[PDB]
């Protein structure tokens, strides 16, 4: 896909190098459009950076920081939209580069730690925010840069905090370049100036003639004048033309606006029209993909099983919320208190935050360690719509089985934009997750387990959706010992894939079931039980079914699907003992039923309407 | 599955004549059998259970019988009220089985109808097809020929006719005669006619008008 | 007292799909049985399916399985019979059925049946002819007069006469298919040769699934 | 918190233009079509429009459709109403909503902004004396009042001795002339005994003009 | 255009009991209605949707009903909060029209009215207009209407009324009412009165201008 997700860290650091570069990896390995942020920090010497060198646009914001590597190729890139911020004042900044300033002598020859120079060769539009570059004990060039005609003219925070302190003594700019304001000392680094030396009101131009004015609604520089030759489109992207609106998706006639659908309608993702909305947004009626349905709109499943918002006629159903969704917003985990609103909750919206102070207490808020047999209210539970957070476990569950019944996380809530899942500061041994079937989006990391086996065995791929997602191994209790000491699936299991220990939990078995467990066969004719098979089942056969070994005992649940009653029959059904019969509908027993020779439950011949007292030897109501 | 196989479905009786209707099972059925009465038009009602029983509201001259797989429901008395399809269903299995119905129709004397003749009204004749109607009630038995006479001529490959069910009282039957022509071929003539012919006729009975004329 | 209530019978088109509705008054549907049976037009009856709604146990009949479903709910205590990919020969008025809970398991309360017509055909609003009493068609002091219905499709078509509130001689008659794939009724009636003149008489035909309502005047 | 700050309401001439900006702020803009409705002075509810970000389409009412236009600025959150074609009965109060579902019933609006809609230019209040006599009274209890009159541009502001004297006065809501022109009156009641000797000043400031008049109201010879 | 109507113009009503409000649609909608409640001055605040459903946060003291062709919202235990005006709004078809309002007041005793007259200022006068002010303060309720005569007879298009919002303490309803006339126009007659047709005074009362005194 060319379309990817950025992290939302800010300055926060790595969970681990080791992950955090991989993360870095996966999420912007091929990736040319990135949605939300983009943030480089505390990169080691030495690092690829490759993967960069092919993103064309950000929609959010760029940050660099706390860096000790010399070069970050980032040549491709044209635009950034500034849609938030950081510190809601800038959209490109780049700080902290270099060495601490501390000791760290360096030997002959050697690079001193810092970015030796900035090199962005088609970097010509920022749409909001300001630029923001201090404490970089190796750059060069900085200086001469011509900021303004970067910035976009709608862009009015054109405010920039520069820094120039050096301690190398940068070579002039070459002389091939033009105004002495070069990115680097390469030839190919001169600035292209396109905002200082157009024509009188073109906001970009190829060049210093009047006829290189570009069209109305492109972002940076053009190949040609027509809408489709834009480098890259101001407001949407409609298939390789640059409009200002996504075409609507319903026509309505001028005298009555009746609704006829529109086959050639978009949906809105980004800066781009969609025929279909992505695997995991939602589509709402006013034809944009979004992730929480607007008030009065609920979740509905589609025939061709997509997720679409619907209009409620009754007021919407008692979804019951989870954390930061909606009124537990800045709440940050579940104490006792909140706890208790989630008894019958099979579905729950948001987030479900667990930091170490749920199971270690608060005294300021007079909540104690929530209660390992505190956990029953998160047990119907079958789909959470954001992510899962994991920081604390009691040590009398030896995993996560709690949720047996929870099918589906969505990463529409991811943790720090990147994270759908954390396993951090944890004892547990393994999951359990026997019904986890789908993970929407957002990589998964289990972190700092140092008894936890259960991770080189799940599933993965069945579960993840786009090639973006990956999962992260760190400080995890090693493999090998797992291996040695055996925490790996069973025979049944197929394809080695599972949760953890015990035959309980397999994703699928090659035999059958009796409701959680996979079995080696089923009880029709030999075992103590009689089951008949269904589905790979082994549904138990009705009690009254003699069990015949040999021949097939019973046809199914009911009891008229015996082979042979072993006490009576009561056509059409099998009986222990036939029944006293009744006269009318509602409840009155005169008995009247007994059975026969052969356990045919016959009516009574006589008849007592008076109930009388004389009993016959078969049981029936004697006549006095 | 069981098969049930009854009596043949014609027993014209007269009233308080003793009436048996017979049904065999395919293989045994003990004493599972249960006889539904259903006139048409209506729903079916439990009218004999287990064989053996009557059940409540049920006038006593019914009774039930059975020998082996033969379960005879016998009428000692017939009443007019006791015309209908009725069912020896059996329940003996998982999917209970019907049997084919034994319409008891009601052996009256030989009843001749009533007779009509319906032009097309003046609307009708503006709506661009005439229809003719030949209308007869009451005649027992139900064999009776209608045939439809434009100009004195037969018309048939055209004409279509339909029967009434036998009546709950009168034990007869009704039929109706349709005959429909496009106008443009209905004013080729003045006078339409339609003869009926019953066992319950001495002579064919014949009625027609001059079109046209009110 | 114990009703059933069936609902859903109208007309279908082959490849289409319908739903029965079979609702309980008078007893709880809680301790007894459920059995939908089809009353094919010319033939015997058929039983369709079995379901038990305290546990919802289902069984289908051979011929049906696969295509039909059935359900049922306690608490609105009724029973529901979906039915797919209908053919041409399903064309019959069904029947929801119970038993007697216990010990007794003949059919004693049966339904009302409804209608399910499946022929690919369109459906017209019946025309309405009033045969009025003219001066060859009256027998004696006997007048017979009448309504004839015309081409209405799917059958039936309820003829009321004063409502139904007068039965004197009253004589519907079956819906008979033409040629052209329509059907055609005459409601006769007869009447007391003074009666005429002094209360004239009205029918009032329905056809639901046209949706047509008539009322008309037979009147010298 | 759901809010719409709306702005742009000033003054402007029979036919003429401006264009409304409704700020929206504390809800994803793209997600809820938006409404304008008017309030007129003293007048039940209308619906004027609506529009939908994403494609930017507009549905309005018919008697409107040739005179009014909406945009949509998705960069800012904002909306413009493009009003154009302007007349008499225009002045109102333009409640910038939200649509619930897109089935038109809302409930959130902002606070409105009195576009107004006259050739009368800013004027200059008009004070005029309703002082009382020993017999326009009754019983203990005396009323005097000031009149301003004729100045079009809201609001005017009326005090008592420097707002010495809050008990028993009234001022009715300003009532539109024949032109734009307002009025209105504040009137007050004393005891009879006060009449004698306690001075009674009515101040009436016009902050649009920038005009403070300070007038006297005892009764002259009465 | 469904011209959504209401009803009645003026529900006058103390605290702690329970009124109702009708609104009646052109046409039949199914379920449309949805009713606003607005503040004298404020922003409109969403109450009713589908004409039963309470919105969210609202309070339950009350609730609509109603579906077709008539709705109605019934006040269990008013509140001095609840003193506002009130719409429906029918959101079903084009073009999604709303009422016209039905206030709600405090019911209290019935006081008469304290009526004032005035003459036109000199200060007029010189500035060639004329103004006659007629004052009614502390009366209940707002029922009363102020007939102005002039001489013997009446006229119109020169009075304007002015009504405070209901009295806060007092929460009587004092009025004014306000005739403009050309400078040469006061100079035609003297007799100006203002009389009140309230349920407070038993008959109407004619106040006295002082014209030779000032
Ligand atoms: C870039 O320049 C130096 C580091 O290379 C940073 O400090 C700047 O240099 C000296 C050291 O602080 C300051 O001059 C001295 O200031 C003290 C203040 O009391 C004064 O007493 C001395 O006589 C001498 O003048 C200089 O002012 C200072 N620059 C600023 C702007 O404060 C500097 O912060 C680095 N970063 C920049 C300039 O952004
Ligand atoms: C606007 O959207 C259109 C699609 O709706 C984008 O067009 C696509 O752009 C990519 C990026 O250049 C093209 O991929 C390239 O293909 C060439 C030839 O196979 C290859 O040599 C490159 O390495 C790269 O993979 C893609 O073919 C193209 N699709 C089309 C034209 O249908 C367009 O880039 C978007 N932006 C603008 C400013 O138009
Ligand atoms: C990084 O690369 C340079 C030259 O390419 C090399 O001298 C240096 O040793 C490398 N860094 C490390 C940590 O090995
Ligand atoms: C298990 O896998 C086999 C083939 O690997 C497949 O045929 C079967 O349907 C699977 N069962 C389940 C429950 O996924
Ligand atoms: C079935 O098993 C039982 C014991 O469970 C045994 O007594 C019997 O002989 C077996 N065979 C048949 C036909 O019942």
């Amino acid at each position: 896909t060319q379309v990817c997700t950025g992290t939302d860290m800010k300055l926060r650091l790595p969970a681990s190098p080791e992950t955090h570069l991989d993360m870095l990896r996966h999420l912007y390995q091929g990736c040319q459009v990135v949605q939300g942020n983009l943030e480089l920090t505390y990169l080691p010497t030495n690092a690829s950076l490759s993967f960069l060198q092919d993103i064309q646009e950000v929609q959010g914001y760029v940050l660099i920081a706390h860096n000790q590597v010399r070069q970050v190729p980032l040549q491709r890139l044209r635009i950034v939209r500034g849609t938030q911020l950081f510190e809601d004042n800038y959209a490109l900044a780049v700080l902290d580069n270099g060495d601490p300033l501390n000791n760290t002598t360096p030997v002959t020859g050697a690079s001193p730690g810092g970015l030796r120079e900035l090199q962005l060769r088609s970097l010509t539009e920022i749409l909001k925010g300001g630029v923001l570059i201090q404490r970089n004990p190796q750059l060069c060039y900085q200086d001469t840069i011509l900021w303004k005609d970067i910035f976009h003219k709608n862009n009015q925070l054109a405010l920039t905090l520069i820094d120039t302190n050096r301690s190398r003594a940068c070579h002039p700019c070459s002389p091939m370049c033009k105004g002495s304001r070069c990115w680097g000392e390469s030839s190919e680094d001169c600035q292209s100036l396109t905002r200082t030396v157009c024509a009188g009101g073109c906001a970009r131009c190829k060049g210093p003639l009047p006829t290189d004015c570009c069209h109305e609604q492109c972002a940076a520089g053009c190949t040609g004048p027509k809408h489709s030759d834009c480098l890259a489109c101001l407001h949407f992207n409609h298939s390789g033309i640059c409009e200002l609106h996504c075409p609507a998706l319903v026509t309505y006639n001028t005298d009555t606006f009746e609704s006829m659908p529109n086959p050639e309608g978009r949906y809105t993702f980004g800066a781009s029209c969609v025929t279909a909305c992505p695997y995991n947004y939602l589509s709402t009626d006013v034809g944009s993909c979004t992730l929480v349905c607007p008030l009065h709109n609920q979740e509905v499943t589609a025939e061709d099983g997509t997720q679409r918002c619907e209009k409620c006629s009754k007021p919407c159903a008692r979804v019951c919320y989870g954390l930061g969704m909606e009124h537990l917003r800045e709440v940050r985990a579940v104490t006792s208190a909140n706890i208790q609103e989630f008894a019958g909750c099979k579905k729950i919206f948001g987030s479900l935050a667990f930091l170490p102070e749920s199971f270690d207490g608060d005294p300021a808020s007079n909540t104690a360690p929530l209660q390992p047999e505190q956990l029953q209210v998160f047990e119907t539970l079958e789909e959470i719509t954001g992510y899962l957070y994991i920081s604390a476990w009691p040590d009398s569950l030896p995993d996560l089985s709690v949720f047996q019944n929870l099918q589906v996380i969505r990463g529409r809530i991811l943790h720090n934009g990147a994270y759908s899942l954390t396993l951090q500061g944890l004892g547990i041994s393994w999951l359990g997750l026997r019904s986890l079937r789908e993970l929407g989006s957002g990589l998964a990391l289990i972190h700092h387990n140092t008894h936890l086996c259960f991770v080189h065995t799940v599933p993965w791929d069945q579960l993840f959706r786009n090639p973006h997602q990956a999962l992260l191994h760190t400080a995890n209790r090693p493999e090998d010992e797992c291996v040695g000491e055996g925490l790996a699936c069973h025979q049944l299991c197929a394809r080695g894939h599972c949760w953890g220990p015990g035959p309980t939990q397999c994703v699928n078995c090659s035999q059958f079931l009796r409701g959680q467990e996979c079995v080696e066969e089923c009880r029709v004719l030999q075992g103590l039980p009689r089951e008949y098979v269904n589905a790979r089942h082994c549904l138990p056969c009705h009690p009254e079914c003699q069990p015949q070994n040999g021949s097939v005992t019973c046809f199914g649940p009911e009891a008229d699907q015996c082979v042979a009653c072993a006490h009576y029959k009561d056509p059409p059904f099998c009986v222990a003992r036939c029944p006293s019969g009744v006269k009318p509908d509602l409840s009155y027993m005169p008995i009247w039923k007994f059975p026969d020779e052969e356990g045919a439950c016959q009516p009574c011949p006589i008849n007592c309407t008076h109930s009388c007292v004389d009993l016959d030897d078969k049981g029936c109501p004697a006549e006095q | 599955d069981i098969q049930m196989t009854q009596s043949p479905s014609s027993l014209s009786a007269s009233v308080g004549d003793r009436v048996t209707i017979t049904c065999r099972a395919s293989q045994d059925v003990n004493t599972a059998v249960a006889w539904y009465q259903q006139k048409p038009g209506k729903a079916p009602k439990l009218l004999i259970y287990s064989a053996s029983f009557l059940y409540s509201g049920v006038p006593s001259r019914f009774s039930g019988s059975r020998s082996g797989t033969d379960f005879t429901l016998t009428i000692s008395s017939l009443q007019p009220e006791d015309f209908a399809t009725y069912y020896c269903q059996q329940h003996y299995t998982t999917p209970p089985t019907f049997g084919q119905g034994t319409k008891v129709e009601i052996k009256r004397t030989v009843a001749a109808p009533s007779v009509f003749i319906f032009p097309p009204s003046d609307e009708q004749l503006k709506s661009g097809t005439a229809s003719v109607v030949c209308l007869l009630n009451n005649f027992y038995p139900r064999e009776a020929k209608v045939q439809w006479k434009v100009d004195n001529a037969l018309q048939s490959g055209n004409s279509q006719e339909s029967v009434t069910e036998q009546d709950s009282k009168d034990s007869t039957y009704s039929l109706s005669s349709t005959l429909t022509l496009s106008k443009a071929d209905y004013e080729k003539h003045k006078v339409y006619a339609c003869e009926v012919t019953h066992q319950g006729l001495s002579s064919p009975v014949t009625k027609s008008f001059n079109r046209g004329e009110c | 007292e114990v009703q059933l209530v069936e609902s859903g019978g109208g007309l279908v088109q082959p490849g289409g799909s319908l739903r029965l509705s079979c609702a309980a008054s008078g007893f709880n549907i809680k301790d007894t049985y459920i059995h939908w049976v089809r009353q094919a037009p010319g033939k015997g009856l058929e039983w369709v399916a079995r379901i038990y709604p305290t546990n919802g146990y289902t069984r289908y009949a051979d011929s049906v399985k696969g295509r039909f479903t059935i359900s049922a709910d306690t608490s609105k205590n009724t029973a529901y019979l979906q039915m797919n990919s209908l053919r041409a020969e399903d064309t019959a008025v069904y029947y929801c059925s119970r038993w007697g809970g216990d010990g007794f398991y003949a059919m004693d309360y049966w339904g009302q049946g409804t209608l399910v017509t499946v022929s690919s055909a369109s459906t017209k609003g019946p025309s309405v002819f009033p045969l009025a009493p003219s001066s060859k068609s009256t027998s004696g002091g006997t007048a017979a007069l009448g309504c004839l219905v015309k081409d209405y499709f799917p059958e039936p078509v309820t003829v009321s006469w004063n409502s139904g509130a007068l039965t004197s001689g009253v004589h519907t008659f079956p819906a008979v298919l033409q040629s052209s794939g329509l059907y055609s009724l005459s409601s006769v009636v007869t009447v007391p040769s003074s009666s005429l003149g002094t209360q004239t008489y009205i029918c009032n035909v329905n056809h639901k699934p046209s949706n047509t309502k008539v009322d008309k005047k037979v009147e010298p």
